[PDB]
């Protein structure tokens, strides 16, 4: 999960 | 006149679509026109009294798709009207406006990670490239104070950053300027006063909650009050004299709360809540619809 988003990947 | 706080796009399970508006005198929102695309880590503007949404990438279940768009939202009709695109897609992009000219910054496109920057013209409907920055940024904040560029913090491919630079128009050139007391990618930039704030983000060990802001005059960055939550990839405006931070992720869970920030007590506070958590979202305020 990226971190700085949230999103899934 | 009744000025609302107009959040578009975002993310949560897959990028979304959503347009609403936030009126601060009332504590309403209101869902609008939905985008043509879904998109997360855009930016947004406005020019001339209408909303414009930049860059950002759709990631959805089938797939990862860039977007180098620029759409038009008219409060007047409640509808979305493409505009020319940009050079290049531009995903986690910083939008900053200077004399009614938009100015795409940085932002990915798959792996790589773009240092180019591009302004449009409303009236002509067309983009041209102007300096690169100094140094590739992703998920980069951008603000506009006194007709200058500032392109904050974000990620260069490798490592995060606490640098910021600065753009002169006159000269079509970019300075370094002193960097940040905290690196960070993915934090909300805006000006207020005299100083570009640069709030939340992500250090590289966790979603930040600090704020902190660089007097163009002093050429100083000092922290301020911290947000009640620690948040990476939000939303930030500035409406009245105030800064409102929207969603973002805080390393649990994407959150739906709606921060100000009043400069004269230097305090934060819980104002309302987006109808339904989210990060990566397009900020900006215009006149209300209808």
């Amino acid at each position: 999960l990226d971190e700085e988003t949230g999103e899934f990947l | 006149v009744g000025r609302l706080i107009y959040t578009a796009g975002g993310y949560f399970r897959q990028s979304l679509s959503y347009l609403e508006a936030y009126n601060p005198s009332n504590g309403s929102w209101l869902r609008l026109a939905d985008l043509q695309v879904p998109r997360s880590g855009l930016a947004g503007c406005v020019v001339g009294g209408l909303l414009y949404a930049v860059g950002g990438r759709n990631n959805s279940p089938d797939g990862n798709t860039d977007s180098s768009a620029l759409d038009c939202y008219n409060p007047m009709t409640n509808q979305w009207s493409p505009c020319a695109s940009m050079s290049v897609p531009r995903n986690r992009i910083g939008v900053g406006v200077i004399d009614g000219h938009i100015y795409a910054v940085g932002g990915s496109h798959g792996c790589i990670h773009h240092s180019s920057v591009e302004r449009y013209e409303p009236e002509r409907d067309e983009w041209h490239l102007v300096a690169p920055m100094l140094t590739r940024r992703i998920g980069v904040g951008v603000a506009v104070l006194n007709r200058l560029l500032y392109a904050v913090g974000g990620f260069d491919g490798t490592n995060r950053l606490n640098s910021a630079e600065c753009y002169y128009p006159e000269r079509n050139e970019w300075r370094m300027i002193t960097p940040m007391n905290t690196i960070r990618s993915g934090a909300g930039v805006c000006v207020l006063h005299n100083c570009i704030y640069a709030a939340g983000g992500y250090d590289g060990q966790d979603q930040l909650n600090s704020v902190e802001r660089y007097d163009v005059e002093t050429e100083t960055w000092t922290f301020v009050a911290p947000m009640r939550h620690h948040r990476s990839a939000l939303g930030i405006t500035v409406h009245q004299g105030k800064i409102y931070v929207l969603g973002g992720y805080d390393g649990h869970t994407f959150l739906d709360s709606v921060e100000c920030y009043d400069p004269d007590s230097d305090t934060w506070s819980e104002v309302t809540r987006m109808t339904s958590g989210r990060s990566g979202v397009g900020v900006a305020v215009t006149m209300e619809p209808c």
